[PDB]
């Protein structure tokens, strides 16, 4: 969660608002096993 | 680890070509520097990236 | 410095290759040493001998102990599943999928449930034949699908495309497949017995649905199809049979004398309980 | 690598606005912003992210993950936040 | 030199003048997870002396038609002092416990208790339903009883659908009313994962039953209780959060 | 070097882009009790990493009619987390604390603030009464008055009858909106007797005081909040028993 | 702004204790990843009447 | 070793027997060194000294530092308490007690509100005289009754055997009676401000009058008479001075600028506070 410690404090003639923009990452520590097939794609009929 | 004397053998070929062969060999090599922090001059984790 | 109050196990191991043997014994007669004389109380068991009960003569002993560990006790194939292929006309899916789960089946099931943590491997072998018995010469799939990955929906569907998943293209007439598999729990060993829920939250008293299912033993799924466009008009079983090799056991616990009734749950009838051993006419009629 | 978790997913977030957590002055202190669960294999913000899309070929995942958090304001924006962690339990948390 | 002990954790003590030595299960004692085995990053806590220590349930009293109870660990201690504190604000714990069951009465009575140890103890429906649908199962308040403790309707099958008789395969000690008046066991951390969560999972239950009946002749007490008493060795907490009681 | 800082206590860490150096109270970090001035015999509890960690209160919002807020130590942390919990189950504590103030503002905007740390801080009463019977004296929510805080009638006087002036015999320091936008002091454990009742006895207020009022204008933001986040350094306790809140 | 990824680590955020990690990174290789067979086509032979 | 993670102050002191010299400094001209700029918000006052600001000569400076230590400040007598004997005809009580506050005479309480905690030796002297003043040679008592022990009933009443309780017997034509007193707290130093309640329970928000009593600076009772049977006509006052002698001091805070109101509370007018200094017409005239 992503609370507000004080407030978002603007002078006068500025914006009134603005935006954060978030990444992901992972450490040194991060592992996987047992490999499988995704379930995002979907496939119907052959590409032609 | 463990496996006392369990005389294992895979990488051997029995043709001529090298690509007939089975994998691996594995490897262990990472270089996550160069897709992770690919920056000329180098900042250290304890201070600000910019001054 | 300022502050001072800031500044094992008993039983041991011993190989043994054989049964033990015996040393001679003459009669004792003397105070003082009682070596009949036990205290159950203490939930030790009694440690009296042949050799201090009676008198015994030498007997160098060879029989051999080795055929009683659990690596040799539990390296056996039994069956764990039973799939029903139908394929055929009327109704058909042209697939089945089996979760895999090896409660199902009573007699390897009591052996696995005399421990209560298991870590080991496994070797199964998949036995199709048709519907009363015979092999033909039809071409098979054996996809596995781990957990999180799509089921197939269709006996063509692309989810057998099988770019990831393992799996076994294999003849009827073919001898039976067989693959190995390694431990694959998130834990450190599968658990038969999980007094817990998966999930925090409210639970109903009425009906707890979720009581005693591990989440650490959901190893994904198993499904077969006939690789094919249109369809067959046979119908087939495939019988699994699981080995356990190279296996570890931890805390050993009774053996279950009821009966069971469900794959996951321990539940047994509260009226008809059978008793552990047959009734006889008097207790001091030995026969 | 840090790729972008997509926190404002929801539905009426056009096409790329679905990137971006809105910040402005609020009127009652103490304010909820932005909510996602950490899961990185799970449908949700981690959809979009690389190590959500190869945490979703394997059937399980260990480690520490990452959130990073840029501010694009203007340079006389001025503001505090508070990230906060908390592992299994309880649902949300309803306060700070 | 056997017969008399005394116990002494925190600030708490107990003494017998009868008791039947002291099981320590499977031969090991409590200890701190190695840097090895464990997982999770994070800094454990470790109280110490205000964990650490003996607490006592109330007592369950003594009759010729008891069928036996039981009790679930840690459970039992998740409302009660500092310990049930931080079990609520710490999704990971650890830690063994030292177990203690007193019972006395005179010389001319009789009976014998059975006080045992069951890791992963799992109670199971009473019924002869063999649909999952339509099959019976317990309720919340019987699998975890509490501080209340619960009962056994079936103590032969040991409502596991399991014969008491091989009970004695699990860390015991009988009290026999002619030889001891108590049973202590040091039960240490046993599970499959080095932490796990107090609230959700019970390591072991405890179990105390009579295999022979209590008896007396007529103008003798007719009051016994079976007293609880038990201390969580070696504890460790981690995942700190808010409070959740369930 | 100096206006960039992190503090990293516990699983809790705070960063600050604009700070003016950190104050160490009287000179001194706080510590755990030596075994030479120590009396209780029994041993204290020390949890460390669950105890020892950043708090967050509500935040204070900030006009230009506002005269000042206080808070007294250990008493806001008496209801919140574990530490609220040994405090309640223990009659000996003892530790440290430090404090970190936020207030941010826009290069338009302008004040400051005085923050203080004053040890034995007694409110007082107001009123021209001189007999001690009909003389007022303060309710307990005043002189204790837990999270949510208190406020100044008198903030020129401090409310004890003291001027403001000379409260930088404390260990202090400002917000000035247009230097830094945090102040942090580290609070040694200070009384007269080693260990004391939480409950009973705050050892020190925290004083946020307008010396300056705050101006900005028209157009610019209006809301301006004061958050507290405050760290129990070097915890002990003593003296366990059952709960008491008060 | 750098294109960098955060450097930050567990041990620098929070207080943390030792683990020795035995967890095995092998399975993740381009070698493993890719070594295993899928469909890469279908071919139809009518061959009939 | 199988679990690591469970495996001062930069203020020193200085003797200063002197006010500080004065060392020579010529101008500077250049960038980068500038002792006047300060900031303030840490709370740190300014280090800035004489010999950057200006050019100075040199200074060998003898003054003494002496006379302002805690030590001499302190070591004064000054009136702490009055106690009135009246010990005449009608309505006669025959002794007077008098507990012990030295809080009761704002001269010398507001040197000791200079500071939270102290730990003092004292030496008391007990003036005597008659209601104008005058000395007759009369036999006087001045027992001492700590806490716990009875207090005296009456003139004669037994209390005054002391056998135990320490006692000056003096007559009015002597000079004034003396005595040395250790350091008597319970706790390890007297504490002039205790913000806290001295029991548990639920404190009422009406009206608070335990709020702020130390517990620890209860030091009994000083009680007076006249040695006598009968009784006799005079009436007389005790003044009592305290002098604080190998005292020590900690944690300074700021000096009262309000009225004091009571002797155990720092009660304050709401209506009425005066300011902490006078007002002039302008800022711009320093007259
Ligand atoms: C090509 C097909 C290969 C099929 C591979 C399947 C391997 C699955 C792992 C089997 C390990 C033992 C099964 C788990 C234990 C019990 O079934 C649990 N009670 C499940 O709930
Ligand atoms: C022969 C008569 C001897 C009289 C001896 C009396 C000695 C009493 C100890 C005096 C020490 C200082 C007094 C205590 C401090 C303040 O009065 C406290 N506020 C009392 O409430």
């Amino acid at each position: 969660t992503l609370w507000y410690q004080t407030n978002y404090v603007v002078p006068p003639e500025t914006p009134g608002e603005a935006y954060i923009i978030a990444m992901g990452a992972d450490l040194y520590k991060f592992t996987l096993k047992i490999c499988k097939d995704t379930d995002e794609v979907t496939q119907q009929a052959v590409l032609q | 680890a463990t496996g006392g004397s369990t005389i294992n053998f895979t990488n051997i070929n029995y043709y001529k070509d090298s690509y007939a062969a089975s994998a691996t060999r594995q490897d262990f090599t990472q270089d996550p520097k160069k897709f992770t922090q690919p920056v000329l001059d180098s900042i250290r984790e304890l201070s600000a990236p910019l001054n | 410095d300022p502050v001072e109050d800031i500044i094992r196990a008993i039983s041991s191991a011993t190989n043994v290759e054989s049964a033990a043997n015996t040393t001679p014994s003459s009669h004792r007669l003397e105070t003082g040493r009682v070596p009949a004389l036990q205290a159950a109380e203490t939930g030790a068991t009694s440690n009296a001998t042949d050799e201090n009960m009676i008198e015994t003569r030498c007997v160098v002993n060879r029989n051999g102990v080795l055929e009683t560990t659990i690596n040799h006790f539990f390296s056996r194939s039994g069956l764990v599943g039973v799939v029903n292929l139908t394929d055929g006309g009327t109704d058909t899916t042209g697939y089945v999928t089996w979760d895999i789960d090896i409660m199902g089946f009573v007699q390897l099931r009591r052996k696995c449930e005399m421990f209560t943590y298991m870590r080991f491997n496994a070797e199964f072998t998949f036995v199709t034949t048709t519907k009363n018995g015979e092999a033909r010469p039809y071409m098979l799939q054996y996809m596995y699908v781990p957990p999180g990955a799509p089921k197939p929906t269709g006996r063509d569907a692309f989810q057998w495309q099988t770019a990831t998943n393992p799996s076994v293209f294999v003849k009827l007439t073919d001898p039976p497949a067989q693959v190995s598999v390694p431990f694959m729990s998130p834990a450190s060993a599968y658990q038969w017995f999980y007094d817990g829920y998966p999930t925090f939250g409210q639970h109903p008293e009425t009906s707890n649905t979720t009581y005693g299912l591990c989440p650490n033993n959901m190893m994904g799924t198993f499904a077969v199809r006939v690789v094919s466009r249109e369809a067959s008009q046979l119908k087939l079983q495939t019988r699994v049979y699981m080995k356990l090799k190279h296996v570890r056991a931890w805390v050993p616990r009774p053996i279950r004398s009821q009966p069971y009734l469900l794959k996951n749950f321990p539940n047994y009838d509260s009226s008809k309980i059978t008793n552990s051993a047959r009734d006889r006419s008097s207790i001091k009629q030995a026969n | 690598v840090e790729t972008i978790l997509e926190v404002n997913n929801t539905t009426e977030a056009t096409g790329l606005t679905r990137l971006l957590i809105p910040v402005s002055s609020q009127n009652k202190a103490d304010e909820l912003c932005a909510a996602f669960m950490v899961d990185p294999g799970r449908i949700g913000p981690w959809q979009s992210t690389l190590v959500g899309q190869i945490c979703r070929y394997y059937t399980q995942w260990s480690g520490s993950l990452k959130v990073t958090f840029m501010f694009t304001g203007s340079f006389m924006a001025t503001g505090k936040m508070l990230v906060a962690y908390s592992p299994p339990g309880s649902a949300q948390p309803a306060n700070r | 030199s056997d017969r008399v002990a005394q116990l002494t954790v925190g600030n708490s003590s107990i003494t017998t003048q009868e008791a039947a030595n002291i099981v320590l299960a499977y031969g090991e004692w409590p200890e701190y997870c190695p840097d090895t085995d464990a997982t999770a990053v994070d800094k454990p806590t470790r109280p110490d002396v205000s964990v650490n220590r003996f607490y006592t349930l109330d007592s369950k009293m003594w009759q010729e038609n008891s069928t036996g109870w039981y009790w679930k660990f840690p459970d039992v201690l998740n409302k009660t002092g500092v310990f049930g504190q931080n079990a609520q604000f710490h999704y990971l714990y650890r830690s063994g416990f030292c177990l203690h069951v007193q019972c006395n009465a005179s010389k001319f009575h009789q009976g014998a208790l059975l006080v045992a140890v069951i890791p992963e103890f799992v109670i199971a429906g009473r019924g002869s339903n063999t649909k999952p649908n339509e099959a019976p199962h317990p309720g919340f308040t019987t699998t975890f009883p509490g501080t209340t403790g619960a009962t056994f309707h079936d103590p032969y099958v040991l409502d596991s659908g399991v014969p008491l008789s091989q009970a004695l395969i699990y860390p015991h000690q009988w009290i026999n009313l002619r030889t001891n008046n108590c049973a202590t066991v040091i039960v240490p951390y046993i599970n499959a994962v080095p932490f796990d969560s107090a609230i959700n999972h019970s390591n072991f239950g405890l179990i105390v039953i009579p295999v022979s009946p209590l008896k007396y002749s007529s103008g003798a007490t007719t009051a016994i209780p079976i007293t609880i008493t038990i201390a969580p060795l070696n504890s460790e907490f981690g995942g700190l959060r808010q409070a959740v009681s369930q």
